């Protein structure tokens, strides 16, 4: 099971992460069935 | 414990010759094979990792293949450069073990 | 910018003790497990430990089980084999890695050290 | 095949069902059967397991 939590929260900081605590709630699980060892982010480009 | 064998143990070669290194596995390794080249004085050196994907800055002479028992390295054209002792490595399970290794002489 | 340092290494006697310590930079090193390898005068590749990224569980070869022990610490960014009642077989230059391994380490890039001389005798 | 052939040389079409169970998370289930809801009073109960 791939389970994912996540949260959104304003911020005013930069470079850092903020102080301070804020739990995280379940977003999604997913049923899959497959192996896990390495991950990459996926970011978008423009043609341009 | 998946024991691993190579042949030929050693081979000789000129330049511009295909050079083959077969590695076999007592067990499957699905495509668990790294492929290293060692040269004297120096830490072994990956080539190909999940045997067939290239890592990045290796030549293109340079390929692989194989899955389960049978795996096979190959340059397409050897250069004087390419003159290394080859190992393979399985990573199936641990513990990880390496192959005796194949050295590649100069004809 | 990665490199891989090992050091501690020297001359001692059969049935004594010698502890190796391998210095980290240029990556996060608290992300990756880590390997020992070592190889013998005229031999080839030996593989002898593994340690997780977290410093939880150990691997060890066959031929070194009961004898090494393998470790790390996370905050000097140094990793450590501690070999006690070594024999003249263990004989070898001894590298720390961080092996490409796409089903236990995770790592997406393969480094190695420079290899310290281990010498039983 | 023809419109006029016997019982047993008539075409027929067959569906075939095979049920796979490995060691995994199940992906095919059947429908859950559901009661209507009792308050106020002793009773048991099963709320999704
Ligand atoms: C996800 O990773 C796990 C952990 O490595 C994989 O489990 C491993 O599956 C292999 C078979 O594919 C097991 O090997 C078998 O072991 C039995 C018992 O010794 C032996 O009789 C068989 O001939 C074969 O060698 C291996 O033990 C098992 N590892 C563990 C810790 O259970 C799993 O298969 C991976 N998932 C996928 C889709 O690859």
């Amino acid at each position: 099971y791939f389970k994912i939590y996540s949260k959104h929260t304003p911020i005013n900081l930069v470079r850092d992460l903020p102080q301070g605590f804020s739990a995280l709630e379940p977003l999604v699980d997913l049923p899959i069935g497959i192996n896990i060892t390495r991950f990459q982010t996926l970011l978008a480009l423009h043609r341009s | 414990v998946i024991w691993m064998t190579q042949s030929p143990s050693s081979l000789s070669a000129s330049v511009g010759d295909r050079v083959t290194i077969t590695c076999q596995a007592s067990q499957d390794i699905r495509f668990y094979l790294n492929w290293y080249q060692q040269k004297p004085g120096k830490a072994p050196k990956l080539l190909i990792s999940d045997a067939s994907n290239m890592e990045t800055g290796v030549p293109s002479r340079f390929s692989g293949s194989g899955s389960g028992t049978d795996f096979t390295f190959t340059i397409s054209s050897l250069q004087p450069e390419d003159i290394a002792t080859y190992y393979c490595q399985q990573y199936d399970n641990l513990p990880f073990t390496f192959g005796p290794g194949t050295k590649v002489d100069f004809k | 910018e990665v490199q891989l340092v090992e050091s501690g290494g020297g001359v001692v006697q059969p049935g004594g003790s010698l502890r190796l310590s391998c210095a980290a930079s240029g990556f996060t090193f608290n992300s990756y497990g880590m390997h020992w390898v070592r190889q013998a005068p005229g031999k080839g590749l030996e593989w002898v430990a593994f340690i997780r990224y977290d410093g939880g569980n150990k691997y060890y070869a066959d031929s070194v089980k009961g004898r090494f022990t393998i470790s790390r610490d996370n905050s000097k960014n140094t990793l450590y084999l501690q070999m006690k009642s070594l024999r003249a077989e263990d004989t070898a230059v001894y590298y720390c890695a961080n092996l490409k391994d796409s089903r236990y380490s995770g790592s997406y890039y393969d480094y190695w050290g420079q290899g310290t001389l281990v010498t039983v005798s | 095949f023809q419109p006029t052939n016997g019982v047993g040389y008539q075409p027929y079409r067959v569906v075939v069902l095979s049920f796979e169970l490995l060691h995994a998370p199940a992906t095919v289930c059947g429908p859950k059967k559901s009661t209507n809801l009792v308050k106020n009073k002793c009773v048991n109960f099963n709320f999704n397991g």
